């Protein structure tokens, strides 16, 4: 999980 | 009641897939975005859209693409779809070299500026952050020129949007799944509501960084549509  | 969707063509589906950004910007690579782009291509092809994929566009190429597309003759097309996959902030999506205002992009398709789409649904699907907040969750005859737009945002205003490097983004994953399952029986708003529930209930982040761990997401639909939209 990563943020944009 | 419902938009006329029996023109000879369903219309264009423009997918802008920004994965790698210019080093000088300092923006991270968006691992997993190609999964989204492939999923969207298949999903919309199956709905009989003419899909055009573009990868790693500068802010100038993004604006130039959308202008060019708005200048096409859409008279034989029922609708228009644009999917944006990039970094963002509130109101903004990133080209590989810098930001573009979302309103700049969408304004090319205003009823007075794109006559062959007047009265037809213009759909903008946005996978990008809208800020840096994190959701901790809780245990449980004229027409307006701005008419007939729908903006389907991956996340609430002000908030980060989540992307899995292996599975793709939570929103696009869910959107494609619900379209596959429900496009042959639900109206679009009801499909998007199912997307909202899927994202909100089935996903929660996992991180070794406590600040980013156990976080949640709710997509946000903006509808200025004047009729019901059925894909069948």
């Amino acid at each position: 999980d990563e943020v944009d | 009641n419902s938009y006329k969707m029996d023109y000879p063509e369903m219309g264009l589906c423009i997918i802008i897939n920004n994965k790698n950004f210019h080093k000088s910007t300092g923006m991270t690579s968006r691992s997993g975005t190609d999964v989204d782009a492939a999923n969207l291509r298949e999903t919309f092809r199956n709905l009989k859209y003419e899909v055009r994929n573009k990868n790693d566009l500068t802010r100038e190429e993004i604006v130039e693409l959308m202008r060019d597309v708005s200048k096409e003759d859409h008279s034989k097309r029922s609708s228009f779809v644009c999917v944006l996959l990039s970094h963002g902030e509130e109101g903004i999506i990133f080209g590989t070299n810098g930001p573009v205002d979302l309103k700049k992009i969408t304004n090319f398709f205003r009823g007075d500026r794109c006559r062959s789409l007047t009265g037809k649904p213009k759909l903008f699907i946005i996978q990008a952050c809208r800020g840096t907040e994190l959701d901790c969750g809780i245990e449980t005859h004229k027409i307006p020129v701005e008419a007939d737009f729908l903006y389907a945002y991956s996340t609430a205003p002000g908030y980060y949007s989540w992307r899995n490097s292996k599975d793709g983004s939570w929103f696009i994953q869910s959107l494609c799944a619900m379209l596959k399952q429900y496009a042959d029986k639900l109206e679009f708003m009801h499909i998007l509501t199912r997307v909202n529930r899927k994202v909100a209930t089935e996903f929660e982040s996992f991180s070794f960084d406590a600040t980013f761990h156990a976080k949640k997401q709710i997509p946000c639909i903006h509808s200025m549509l004047t009729k019901e939209l059925y894909f069948y």
